[PDB]
């Protein structure tokens, strides 16, 4: 029973820490992720069709 | 001849690729190397040296029949088969090495399920289904019904009903399959999506507990009351409990699990609640019967014991029709109860220096079903009750369905995997231990084949457009008149491994003593056992022994009329042993004696099988004596051709010895599949060599009976061994030193990708 | 009762966390990124097919040089491949089979295997003898070891099957910190580009963002109805996506503390066995159980493309650190390098 007491108490302190942490709004979070994708959009060869001589899997000598 | 050429083509593929020094080695033509090719002159010369065709025109007629029937083809494909030194590549090797390509034998799903045998009730089976998220799940199960007695929970994705794969079928058609199965009153076997660990949020009623929890480490559900809220939450019987309410109790006992409930700490010894107790095993049920003659939720996660690991493949068959296969590996549910019954039967025969020891072992076996299979013992532990069970016993079933009211042709083939019966620890106790270890696997393979037959699934003769109903019925009267034959091919190496040599000597004397057991069926239907259909009862002595199979009303009404009157049914044995590797660095006389012992017991198995074949010929002769002979001439020449090839493998004439390689293992399996036989495959460990033989025999049965295209026979026997089932057996064991046989033939080797 | 009153204040904490997240829910990511230009079609084709395993592949991991990739077969071989020359650079037999995880150290000097033998073995590669030896067999877990990752050549975070994930140091061969906050079997982890925080997920549909230095769970994310099978961070470390057996990928934030976007199509009923992101993070690549790999637009939740090239299910998926190609290692002993 004391193991259940200790488990329940550590859950209590864990959720009070998870309640005490702070959080930004989802509009600012989505703006940050969209800004990151818009900043790194040209530097992604899976999205952007990279040339065959540039990617090492079609025509590059490496 | 020309209609038997598909059987002979699978047989010659299985005989050419399973010899050591390969005739299909890669050869260079016109300074262009050709992979896995066979010259026509060497093929014809090998056929005349083997004894397949007597003359060269017979051999080239066989070859041109093969090239028109798609087994092999000329590598340039501008020539038919002739007795030339031109290269003819097999289509299976061409598709495996990848030399317009379409894949026929593919894999359609991997599944983990649990079989639930449900007797039909008055209005329906006890449940109704629905199509939720493009699948087939249970819409509802009525409370107190036999469906929830079996353990059907709401929302589980159901895979098959009566060995028919429904998850690739439309919802109207699976509903029609259910209602026609109800109006024809079939006892419904079904497979539902059951995960390994289950979080059941049971209700805690304040007065009594509607469940029994027994065991030591872990504790298991010993019983559950019918129609209870425990059964509504999903606590079925036999489930081992790993954690209750957050607290880890897999190492804890039974009071340490019952104390978490509110009604047990109110009343301890008397909190059962007067329920209709269903149980886990029949021995637990009969022992309990002989003994008795807002809402606080408890969220506990249990381990779903007796789960079934399956893989559904599909392929275009020989005659165009698309076909499906489910290969399941199943731990035998009546393993520990079976060996417990054998040990108390041996104690009753002895009743004294070992009677109390044997009943203590039987109590140890009824005490818990935790693993639920005996893994190979790592430690030299003292004489337990556990080392009387078959080590690493598993049952590999294929249920194959192809279309031909919805006309389908289901079938169900059982192949029992087992590690060889060992005693790693007087000699009479040792012999009884290996006797029980073999006989439990014997009764489990015969039980799986017998319920497959009585469910009208078994078809040892599927080559001949024979439906599973009449094929299973003729197998039933066949096995009734002739007896049951246990073909158990050993893959162990007596020449190499000392413990495997004594394993083979022990299983040889074990089958020389086990061939006077008799399986006398009986009818006793008991609804308060969870899912089991057959209930065993072992009576008798060490020398003579009877196993009584209590079946249900349907599976006793479908039984042949001779054994319904309590008639005996003898089991004859057959031990075809062959080392999966060759012998490099030819050994001393101390290992030549082991090779001669392997040849001796292979010869005795050959004479026992031809004895059974003569008795089968006599039974078919008396059946034809009292269309039939012109339909039965076609299996009998194929099977005595297989008998001639077996005699060539076992006793070769002096002049060409060893030239067949290790081709006994496919061809003995083909012979004892054409013949009606229970086919156990054993080795020293249970995982690698055994799954090689299982994959080859299963792909051979699909290519032979069920018409798998011979382009895909090697593809099937490697997809089943790499990316199929029987890898979970390696998962659950994982503490053995088993490796794949390296000096094994190209058939019994894993193909490297191109 | 004291136990019930602390449970009631625990549900008070849960309800105030829930209404805090609903107060932070000012909009949704679909509403924010509705007006961006759509990705459309991602037509990546198989460029190489690493084919040398005799069993199901269960994990892969690239190197930070974006050239080598380690792969763990079910039978017990780690094959370290070159993705350029299609050549087995190394082949490592293991002492036990059924390894479910393999990790490539960022220095390139170490690989790590782990399976149901409850031991994470660390194999050294650049030895003077040239042979691959087992450096340390990190043992101490009781459950199966499910996902291991390298912070550097001494710190390895290993999820396990006793609801724990332990940070091990290799030179002493011990657990510097243990992370015990789960109730289910921990099925995945993924380090961040900051390499100071990581999200681990279990069968209880709870993804814990931990913190490796302080040693305690920073925050907790729910939203799934099945076992979370794979987690991967976004390339900035601010968000992470989980793929569970409920046929749903979910992109959660870390600074908004809740789910930002879900990814599910009605044609898809199969569970997700692997997830990762592109270099830009615009493409969430998810390896499903319908033998495929769908590439989702991670800002509009549209199925941008499908990669159907496997005969069995895709166990492991992974994008290079240069974002150039994605290795979709599957259970049919294939590692197709899509690009």
């Amino acid at each position: 029973n004391t193991a259940s007491i200790a488990q329940a108490r550590k859950l209590v302190e864990q959720l009070k820490m998870e309640a005490n942490i702070d959080r930004i709004k989802v509009s600012k979070a989505a703006a940050d992720l969209m800004a990151y994708c818009e900043a790194h959009a040209k530097e992604d060869p899976l999205l952007t069709p990279v040339p065959a001589s540039e990617n090492p899997f079609r025509e590059k000598k490496f | 001849e020309l209609e038997d050429i598909m059987s002979k083509g699978v047989r010659l593929y299985c005989r050419l690729h399973s010899l050591y020094t390969p005739v299909i080695k890669d050869r260079d033509y016109h300074l262009k190397t050709y992979k896995s090719v066979l010259p026509g002159s060497k093929l014809v010369d090998w056929l005349l040296a083997q004894g397949d065709c007597q003359t060269r025109e017979e051999a080239v007629a066989l070859g041109v029949g093969l090239c028109n029937n798609g087994f092999m083809h000329h590598v340039l494909e501008k020539s038919e088969f002739r007795d030339e030194s031109q290269y003819f590549r097999f289509h299976a090797d061409e598709e495996m090495e990848g030399t317009q390509l379409r894949n026929d034998f593919k894999l359609v799903e991997n599944i983990l399920a649990k079989r639930l045998l449900i007797l039909p009730q008055e209005e329906d089976y006890g449940f109704d289904i629905e199509e939720k998220n493009k699948a087939v799940v249970v819409k509802s199960v009525q409370r107190g019904s036999l469906a929830e007695v079996a353990g059907l929970q709401v929302g589980r994705k159901i895979y098959s009903i009566n060995e028919d794969l429904v998850f690739l079928r439309p919802f109207s058609e699976v509903e029609s399959i259910l209602n026609q199965s109800f109006c024809s009153r079939r006892p419904l076997r079904l497979l539902v999506a059951t995960k390994a660990k289950e979080i059941i949020k049971i209700p805690d009623q304040p007065d009594t507990l509607c469940f029994q929890i027994r065991g030591a480490a872990p504790p298991y559900v010993y019983a559950v009351g019918r129609g209870s809220e425990a059964m509504a939450a999903g606590l079925c019987a036999g489930q081992c409990i790993l954690k209750v309410n957050g607290s880890n109790v897999m190492n804890d006992g039974a009071p340490e699990v019952l104390e978490h409930f509110q009604a047990f700490r109110s009343r301890r010894e008397e909190a059962l609640g007067l329920y209709q107790w269903i149980y886990h095993t029949h021995e637990d049920a009969q022992e309990a019967r002989a003994s008795q003659e807002d809402s606080p939720m408890v969220t506990l996660t249990v381990d779903n014991v007796h789960l079934e690991h399956g893989v559904v493949y599909e392929y275009v068959s020989t005659a165009g029709v698309r076909c499906h296969v489910l290969e399941k590996i199943v731990e035998p549910r009546g393993c520990f109860g079976l060996t417990a019954k054998i040990l108390e039967a041996f104690a009753a025969n002895d009743s004294g220096q070992r009677i109390a020891c044997y009943q203590e072992f039987a109590a140890q076996l009824k005490s818990r079903v935790s693993p639920p299979f005996k893994q190979a013992p790592l430690e030299p532990h003292p004489l337990c009750g556990l080392d009387f069970c078959p080590t690493n016993c598993h049952i590999n079933l294929m249920e194959v369905s192809y279309p031909k009211l919805n006309p389908m042709s289901y079938t169900q083939h059982c192949i029992t995997t087992m590690a060889a019966p060992s005693w790693k620890c007087e000699l009479q106790l040792r012999r009884d231990a290996i006797f029980c270890q073999a006989l439990v696997a014997a009764v489990c393979t015969f039980s799986e084949q017998l319920l497959a037959a009585l469910g009208y699934r078994y078809n040892n003769n599927g080559e001949y457009e024979e439906s599973s109903r009449d094929a299973s019925r003729k197998w039933l009267e066949q096995v009734a008149a002739t007896g049951v034959l246990l073909h158990c091919q050993s893959l162990l190496s007596p020449a190499t491994v000392k413990e495997e040599r004594t394993m083979l000597e022990d299983i040889w004397v074990t089958l020389s003593e086990l061939d006077n057991v008799t399986f006398s069926f009986k009818q006793l239907d008991e609804n308060y056992v969870a899912n089991t259909n057959v209930f065993y009862h072992i009576e008798g002595s060490r020398q003579a022994l009877k196993v009584i199979f209590y079946l249900d009303s349907y599976h006793f009404s479908k039984l042949p009329s001779r054994l319904e009157g309590g008639a005996s049914l003898r089991l004859h044995t057959a031990l075809f042993t062959k080392v999966l590797e060759n012998v490099e660095g030819l050994p001393s006389p101390g290992s030549q004696a082991a090779e001669d012992l392997q040849q001796d017991i292979n010869a005795q198995s050959l004479e026992k099988v031809q004895q059974y074949y003569r008795k089968l010929r006599a039974f078919y002769l008396e059946r034809s004596n009292l269309v039939k002979i012109d339909q039965l001439i076609r299996p009998i020449n194929a099977l005595d051709e297989l008998c001639r090839l077996m005699k060539s493998f076992v006793h070769p004439k002096p002049g060409a010895a060893g030239s067949v390689g290790a081709g006994l293992i496919p061809i003995s399996s083909e012979l004892c599949y054409r013949l009606g036989a229970c086919q156990m495959v054993m080795c020293g460990t249970g995982m690698q060599r055994s799954t090689l033989s299982v994959s080859l025999e299963q792909a051979a049965i699909l290519a032979r009976s069920h018409g798998l295209l011979p382009k895909c026979i090697m593809q099937a026997t490697d997809i089943m061994r790499k990316q199929g089932p029987r890898v979970e057996i390696l998962a659950k064991n994982l503490r053995v030193k088993d490796q794949m046989p390296q000096g094994a033939p190209r058939l019994y080797r894993l193909c490297q990708p191109p | 009762s004291e136990l019930d009153q602390l449970r009631q204040e625990a549900e008070q904490l849960k309800n105030q966390i829930r209404d805090a997240r609903k107060a932070c829910a000012d909009a949704t990511l679909s509403q924010i990124t509705n007006n961006i230009d759509p990705v459309g079609r991602i037509q990546m084709r198989t460029r190489r097919t690493l084919r040398g395993h005799l069993a199901k592949i269960y994990a892969m991991h690239w190197g930070t040089d974006s050239r080598l990739l380690v792969s763990a077969s079910q039978d017990g071989k780690l094959i370290i491949w070159d993705s350029y020359t299609t050549n087995k650079v190394h082949a490592i037999p293991l002492r036990s089979s059924w390894v479910m995880t393999c990790a490539y150290a960022p220095s390139g000097n170490y690989v790590a295997c782990g399976g149901l033998d409850n031991i994470c073995s660390i194999y050294n590669l650049k030895t003077r003898e040239g042979n691959v030896r087992v450096s340390r067999e990190l043992a101490g877990h009781t459950g199966y070891l499910s996902c291991c990752r390298f912070l550097d050549d001494n710190q390895i975070v290993t999820s396990s099957g006793d609801t724990t994930c332990a940070l091990w140091d290799i030179e002493t061969g011990q657990q510097t910190t243990t992370f015990t906050g789960h109730t289910g079997d921990v099925m995945s982890l993924s380090l961040a580009p900051d390499t100071r925080l990581f999200v681990s997920g279990a069968c209880d549909a709870s993804a814990k963002l931990w913190d490796v230095r302080e040693g305690m769970c920073r925050q907790t994310f729910t939203g799934h109805e099945s076992d979370i099978n794979a987690i991967c961070f976004f390339p900035n470390g601010n968000a992470f996506a989980t793929g569970s057996d409920d046929a749903t990928c979910r992109l959660f934030d870390l600074r908004a503390d809740q789910e930002l976007m879900t990814y599910s199509h009605d044609n898809i009923i199969c569970g997700i066995t692997s997830v990762s992101f592109s270099k830009s993070g615009r493409l969430l690549l998810a390896g499903y159980d319908d033998f495929n790999c769908n590439v989702w637009d991670a800002l509009k939740a549209d199925r941008a493309g499908v990669l159907a090239g496997h005969d069995n299910r895709v166990s492991c998926l992974g994008v290079t650190d240069d974002g150039m190609a994605v290795a979709t290692g599957s259970w049919d002993s294939f590692l197709k390098i899509w690009n």
